[PDB]
Parts: C-alpha cells; structure tokens; sequence
C-alpha cells in the first residue's frame, strides 16, 4: 500500500519529449494543405517504413510529372533543391529539382500527401516520412494503385539481382535495345511452341488460365552444348515480352536466403519473366530447396521462369520438374543465314555471298559466326576486302 | 498435448535415416506413391478438363 | 581579416565543462579528507585507471 | 575541392571561416597513407569555399557530437543550371586527374580498396627490350584504340572494347611493358590486384569503378590466380558491355 | 513558397553546442602560450587523428628530454601526473612524469604546441588532441621531421609484427644484445658477397643507386637443410645493420591483408631490413599476391628483405623472383671452430682442445654444437671435467 | 657478356648488373665472368 516515490509533478513535467515540435509541424502541414486544397488531410503513417510509393514520389518529382504538387517547404533554411546525382550508381542522373526532404507534396486528385520532415541526430540529418490522406477510401485506392504503377515502370527496364554476402542486390537498367520477335534466331518449330505459352501468359487476356483451370506460372529449361548462344537467346526472348524482366545472377553467395529474396522481389512485378542463366552454377546444398519453390506445397504464381544449363544432368535430376526442357543445338543452314542478315553481314557481302557463307559455316556456333563477323569486318574496313571463304576455311582449321 | 501428426515426403527413400521408420513415434507406416495405371490416368484427364476439347473416345485413347 | 560566419558571443556560464563540476568537487573533497586523516598531500595520478592488477589486490 | 585547395589552384576561393576558434589551417599529412603529403593549407572543415565562375560553393560546418568533432557537408549553388553543369563536369575532371595517377584496386575482406599512387619508377617505351614487331603491334593496338576514331565500332555495331593477354616466363619484360603504358598514353591506367578475398562482389566493384574511368586501360596481373568460383561471373562481367 | 515552421528563435538559441567550452579552452591555451613565449600559436588540428608525433611527445616527456616544455594544466582537479606503467605490455615502464592528458606542451624552438584536452562521455574520460603552431612554415618543418626522429629511435630497437585474426600486432623490443659483424658465423665468401649489398644499402651514401640507376630495394632468400641455424644467422646479420630491423612472423592468420599492413609499416622505417623467417609457413592462397609486392608493377622501394626457408621449392617456384637465393649448409671445420670460440668453449678447453673438437664435429649442426656446449658446460661446472671427446662420440651415436 | 648469358632473363641480367656495379664501385673491378658463373651456380 505505501508509495516510495512521493514527489509531486508540476504540470509542466507532464510534457512529452519531442511532441511539441512534431505536433506543431503536423498541425501546420494540415493547416497548409487546407489553405491550398480546401480539404482536411489526416496522418496515416507518422514515420512510414514503406519505401515503394515514396520512391514513386521521388521519381514523379524528378521526372517533372504533373501529378504531385509541391505544397510547402518545412524549414526556411534547409534545402529547397536537391539532385538525383549519386556517385554509387552505375548510371548517373544529373536532374536538379525541388527537394523531397524538407518538402510537402500532394497528389490532390488522389487525396494523398507526403512530408519528409527533417531533424538532427547522431549527428547527421534524418527525416520522419509522414503520409496524409483526406479519408480512408482514398488512402486505400492510393495503396492499391502502387503496384500497377511499379509494374508499368518496370516494363521499361531490366532488373538484375546479384546475390552477395549480405543479400541480393537489385539493379535497374535502361532498355537501350528493344527486341522484336523476328530477331529471336531459333529453331522455328520450337520458337512457335514456346511463344504459345509466352503470348498466353503475357500478351493476352488472363481468362485462359481460369477457363481451363491451369496454374498461372511456368518454368522452362533451355539446354545444349556450350557456345550454342543460350544466353543471348534467353535475353532475346526476354526482350520481346511486354512485361518486366528480371535477371537473377547466381553467385558463390547464393543460398536458400537469396533465393527467397529474389523470388519475392520478382513476384512483386508479377506477371514477370525471371531469367536464371547457368542454374548449374548454384551450390548443391540449396538445389533441393530451390526446386521446391517451383513445385512444392507452397510454391506461388505469377512468374515465367526461364533457365539455361550446359549440364541438364545436374539441374533437374528427373531428366523432370521444370515444365519443359528444350535442347538448343548448333544452328543449321537456314538459322546461320538468318543470323548473318540480323548481325549485319549484308553491309559488306552480296546476297550470294551470304547464302554461300551460311553454306560453308557447317558446325559453326553463333559465337563463332559472331567472331567471324568482327574479323571479317575489319578486313573490309581495313583492306576494302573481306575474304570470307578464306576466313571461314582459316577459322575452321 | 494433444498430438502431432507428422507427414514426411521424399523422392529418395534410400537417403532416409532408417531410424525414422517402423517406430510408433517417428514414422510407423510408409506408403509408395507410384506412377498411375491407365484407369487412374483416365480419371485424372477427366477431372483435369480434357473433356473440354476431347471426345469420350479421344480421351480413352 | 577573413570574416566569421558564427558571430554569437557566449555568456560566461556557457564555458562550463560538462561533468567537471561534480568530478572536480569530488577530487577536491577526497584530497581534503585524505589530508585531514594523514596530514599529507595526495594528488591524482590516474583519473580512470585502466590497470586492473593492483586494483584487484 | 580538397585537392584544388591543397594544390593552390586558382578556384575555389576561401570565403570565410565558420567558428573563430576552430581550425583555420590543416595539413594533408596522413600517417596511414603510403605517400606522405606535408602540404599546409587553409582548413576545409570550418571554412566556406566558392567556385565563382561555376556558381557553386562549399561549407564543411563543424559541430560537437558525443564529445568528438564532426561536420555537415553543405553544398550551395546560384541556380539549378549552374548546379547541374557543375555536377556534369565532375567525371571529366576526375578523368583528367587520373591520367597522371595510377589506380590500384586491391581486394580485401569487405571488398576492394582503391589507392591512387604515382609509379615508383617511371618507364619509357624505349626501355622495353622486345622484338620490335611484337612491340610495334602491341603498342599499335593500344594506340589505335584510344586515338583513332570509333568510326569502326559504331558502323558495325561492335562493342568498343579489346583485351590482350601477355604470357611467358617471369622477368622478361611483361611488367616493364605494362609500366611503360601509364606514362605513354593519354588515358588513365588502372591495376586490379586479385587476392584470396577476390569475389564476384569484388569483380563488380572493380569494373564499375573501371568503367567510370573509361576510356582507360585495365591491367590484371596474374589472371591465373583468379579463384575458380568467380571465373564464370568474371566472364559474364566482361560480356556485359559498357562501351 | 509557404513555410511550415514559423517559430522565431531567440538569439540565445543560435548557440552551438559544445563550442562555448571548447572555444574558451582554445582561447586560453593561446593566451597562455603568448604569455610564456611571446608569439601567437594557431590551431592546426582540433582532434588530431595522427598518432606518430603524439607518441614522440609522450616519449619525449617520459624520457626527460629538454625539448618539450610543460606550459600549463587544463583543469586544476584532473591529473597533473601520470605513469608509463601499462600491465598489458611485455616490458613494464615505471616512469612517473607530468601528465599528457590535461596538459599543454610546447616545442618552442620548433614553434609547435600540443594540448590533450579532457572531457567526460560514455562514461569514461576521453580527450581532444589539439595541435598548435606559430605559422605554416614551422608546422610543415615539424611534420617533415617526424619520420627522421622515428627512424633514429627504431635503429635502437627491433620491431616484431605478429599476424593475428584482426590484423598484425606491432611490438617494439630493446636491443639487449648488440651484434658485431665478426660474430656472423657464415661461409666467408658468401658473407663478403651479401655484405656488399648491405653496406651499400645501409652504411654508405645513397648516391650509388642513382649513379647506376638501380632500384633501391633488395630481397634475398636463405635456404638449406633444417637445423643449419638459418634463423640465428639472419638475426645476427640483422643485428649488424645500423638501421631499424623489423621481424615479420607469419602465422595461420597471415592473409593478403596482414601482408600489406606489415609492408606499409616497415616501409615507414625505410631504409629498414625486414626479416621473414620460414616464409614457407605462409598460406598458399596469398603466396601469388606476396611475390607480387616484391616485383609487381606497383612494388615499392626502401626495404631490404631477408627470408629463410627449408623448402626453396615451394617459396619461389622459379627456382627465381627474389634477387638471390643462398644455400646455407652445415659448417665445415673452420666455421665449427669460429663457432666454438664465439660461444665460449674457451672457458673450459685449451686451444688444442678446441681445434680438436672442431675436427671431431664433422656433420654437426650449429644447434648440435650448441647442445654440445650446454651439456659439456655442466660437466665442467658439475664434475670439474668436460669429457668432450667422450661427449662428441656419445652424441654422434 | 651478352654471349655468356644465353638463357638469361632480363631480370637476371639486371641482377648481374647490380652485382657487377657493386663490385666495380667498391673494389675497382667488375669480375663480370665470375659473376655469370656464380649465377648459373
């Protein structure tokens, strides 16, 4: 019944630390949004851990989109400008625009607003990411809209996942080269067959899968002797698909942990094609776990997997747990001839010379036809002379 | 309190710890799940939906 | 004559060093107490000795 | 900025000191650096600098935190167009400076370490004793790659890259041939040190750093000592052409 | 355009945390230096990370040198005295002297002054190391003088680097035993040859290297059958050189990281001899990298390397990438005889007995001649009788 | 000496150079052929 502590608190000692500044900023952010838009925004996340739509905000601001409006700066003497330029990324962006930190932005049609509130601590400058909305229905519709925006944006890009010691590293890259279906040099009968799946999965209405009650996923294995250009082929197939493409680079750091990270990250872009080159390079202690993610009791949908191997023996011991495994052999005469027109032999050879060169290149890999092209190109560019018949006969020997 | 029912799966019964098997605790019965015979294949094709585009004779075949 | 950005001037009690007020008072009182019992003058040779051996003795 | 100030370059201009009683001078001397630099110059911490012609200024604002002394690195510009043009000029500036340094990447436990040294003993091409037609052709391909034009590689959609491999018994001029290249070409030269810590993570860092230097020469001594579990990854990195 | 934060700061809120105490101490340190020396010292490092010349300061104070003058204590009630005694070092130092922390020191001829300013935090007592100088020219001359002082001091010592799990451990040791060149027991023709390099590198003017355009470095390998005393020899050679000597102890923790640490630390003492005993004990995965530090495109100067191996086969696969490899065999009769006079057989034997004992010790290692010495010594010290002929014949059998 | 050094690398010729030069500088003669034999030794 007794109380040891009998000190009586002044009412000034009831005050909550940090709340006097924070509650004041939130009040002012709401007053300012009312003054400009005539509605009442409410706090929905006081220090939002979500990053997806915050990255959409930054890209929207950076790219001059009309949709997000700059409403106010927070502190008069913190930054009002910023720039995209980060020296750690492969591709620098030099765009200068209004700051995100120290700013209030609103998507007024959406009814959702953003404030990145600066503060000082240990000893850097950090921020509270604050999310506001005019009501629950608009907040929800905004969230529901995030993934479709990310999907459209990733169609326009290729995402590489490289497994490292801590975890996998996500890297977005520009689609500098678009790929038409007519540039996929491949056995025509098998090209036709694969694209039946691809066109249904990506380039049609999705009702097929519900009509026949067919799981909405696929996994195909592309195999064959080395140097048959399997890797260039899969990139060419991937580049013909109107859907985000993700490359997964197995390394010596690939574990069952990176696997789950990569598949969950690809699955956020579903439907997406996921390219896995030289799946035979993955450590033998995760392979049992890996094949379970594709066919186990808790395997998931939305992904079109495409792997390549030189050792079909070691990947799918049942050779079968991928849906189909296709052999990519060396090119026959008509494939060699398509290749030579696509790669640009017609620059320096007549059609008769191409037809002939396709005929003489028996047993040639796609790589070898490529190495032939570069070596034949110099000569025509150095000597005004190509000498292909001499160069094919010299490259065979 | 009150009862775990374990179900183990393997495509490689040879690589199983033999200590797992024929004890009441641990796994006391094992069942082989083998390739389907013709009657079962025909049953699978019907429930799967082959009847959407195949005749009764095409499915039997 | 190169300008200074920071021009605020400090009141005299802003020069107080954190924690020294307590620490120096204690040291001073320990010196006076040691003097009162032994009539000799003790001073500090280590304000936070990292050696453990003679401390464990 | 530091190197510009240290070397007495005309821009930037020292504009002000921040705190009257923090440092006004500093010195480049770092005992944990192989090349001791003894230059004394105006402090960076506790100063404001401006590049008047570029419209960009720098302040390294000191503050006290957990006892120790820290700083905010504040960046100022007159307008957005000046800021962008300044940023766009950074990598051409580092490119030039790297022509007169040698860059060495050494793979450690975390990852690779970059160090910019000057060659302990410079080596002209005339000191490389070698069959003249072997010499001529090795130097001609290097010299063609950086000073002929790329009219070839664009016309034929060929990635603009080349590699040559030097091999033979040790002590017959491989190293000497390589060292003759840094002085002799108008492009940076980078050396990559493979170690037992070389990893696919290590290979990525190096080529990303090397490609920021491009056009450049990248030297990989003892490429045989690359560990086996990263060779395939290395081949993939070579293929992924940034031209 | 609007600003969320509209609070207006009292001018008292512009104050910088910590600066009021610090700026006050710096001002007073400068006032006090003026009062004593009549010149104006300026701050050149507010919390100097450099440790080299700060260690020179402490050793100067500890050893009673005249050059650094005690100027002032900082806080009346912090320590005014300290002692060198640290229980973690191999060799304890019991010197008592004026404190470094809580003190201001000046090198008045040099124009450079030091203040180690105490403060309380978490929860220990730490310090800002502050460096002052009267002008830029004196500051620079002081820095330029650091390495030559460290060089002179390390002549008088031997520095052992032992590689560990975190990194290499540097340990300075007293030269308890000086070594005259006449105590290096070794093949005379090869002793002469090695010392041509050594005397030029360390005991001459350095102009030779510029006259003939010769890289200022060397690396020699000493090999031979086990028990040939290679290790005692290299220490004896090292001890005859008027330059700092550094020993590098390869362990199971030796990596390419410890290698670079050790070579950069030795290179700070250049010119220095670096002893590497049983270089064959180093892990095979760093050996390619190691030989590159001695001859690669970015190998450096200033070091005279001396290694020992029992397996010349495994160290330098070209056996050659060290400059020279010398075979140390077992001692012939004249070497055995020099050894016996140097080790002190003449204590208990006549010259005839020494000459004879050298003659009977065919096939004896230096170690065995040593073990002979100890066992023969007891007998003379126990029995008044040495019985060497009996003891050599018994030790052979 | 070029004839006597059949099978030498440049690095070996360089070690020959340092060793001769040391002999020349310190004693007033080079002994070049002895050193060629010492190195084959």
């Amino acid at each position: 019944i007794p109380f040891i502590y009998q000190y009586e608190e002044k009412e000034n000692e009831r005050a909550a630390a940090g709340y006097g500044t924070f509650g004041y900023l939130i009040t002012r952010i709401e007053e300012t949004l009312y003054d400009q838009y005539g509605v009442f925004y409410e706090l929905y996340a006081s220090d939002d851990p979500n990053t997806e739509y915050w990255e959409l905000l930054v890209e929207d601001v950076r790219s001059g989109s009309l949709e997000p409006e700059h409403v106010a700066y927070i502190f008069e003497k913190l930054e009002k400008k910023t720039f995209a330029y980060d020296e750690d990324e492969k591709e620098p962006d030099y765009t200068v625009h209004k700051s995100i930190r120290n700013s209030v932005y609103a998507y007024p049609e959406k009814g959702v607003a953003f404030a990145r509130i600066p503060y000082f601590q240990d000893g850097s400058i950090m921020s509270f990411d604050c999310l506001f909305a005019v009501n629950d229905e608009k907040m929800r519709a905004f969230l529901e809209g995030v993934r479709p925006r990310l999907w459209e944006k990733s169609k326009r890009k290729v995402t590489v996942f490289t497994d490292g010691d801590g975890g996998t590293s996500r890297e977005q890259e520009a689609i500098v080269r678009e790929v038409q279906r007519s540039q996929v040099i491949m056995n025509p009968l098998l090209k036709k067959e694969i694209y039946r799946s691809i066109d249904q999965f990506f380039h049609s209405d999705k009702s097929f899968y519900q009509t026949y009650d067919i799981p909405y996923k696929r996994g195909i294995l592309l195999y064959g002797p080395p140097g048959n250009g399997k890797t260039t082929l899969v990139k060419s197939i991937a580049g013909s698909i109107d859907a985000p493409v993700a490359y997964w680079q197995i390394t010596e750091f690939t574990s069952s942990e990176t696997i789950e990270e990569v598949f969950q990250a690809a699955r956020r872009l579903a439907p997406a094609v996921l390219v896995i080159e030289d799946i035979d390079s993955m450590p033998e202690d995760v392979r049992s776990f890996f094949l379970n993610t594709l066919d186990g009791a808790t395997s998931k949908e939305g992904l079109f997997l495409i792997g390549t191997t030189n050792y079909p023996e070691e990947i799918d011991p049942g050779l079968g747990r991928f849906d189909r495994a296709y052999e990519i052999g060396l090119p026959d005469e008509e494939l060699r001839l398509e290749y030579m027109k696509m790669r640009g032999f017609g620059i320096f050879l007549s059609e008769g010379e191409i037809k002939n060169a396709a005929k003489l290149t028996e047993g040639f890999s796609f790589a070898q036809l490529g190495e032939l092209y570069v070596s034949s190109a110099l000569q025509w560019h150095q000597e005004g002379n190509h000498h292909i018949e001499t160069m094919v006969k010299d490259m065979t020997g | 309190k009150e009862g775990l029912f374990l179900i183990g799966t393997t495509n490689y019964p040879e690589e199983i710890d033999p200590g797992l098997m024929n004890r009441a605790g641990r796994f006391d019965r094992a069942y082989e799940i083998g390739l389907p015979d013709e009657e079962l294949r025909l049953e699978y094709m019907k429930m799967r939906g082959f009847g959407i585009f195949l005749s009764e004779g095409e499915i039997k075949n | 004559n190169i300008p200074f950005i920071y021009q605020y001037e400090e009141k005299e009690n802003e020069r107080a060093a954190a924690g020294y007020g307590t620490f120096g008072y204690l040291i001073t009182r320990i010196e006076e107490t040691l003097y009162d019992q032994y009539g000799v003058f003790y001073e500090l040779y280590a304000s936070d000795d990292p050696n453990t051996e003679y401390w464990e003795l």
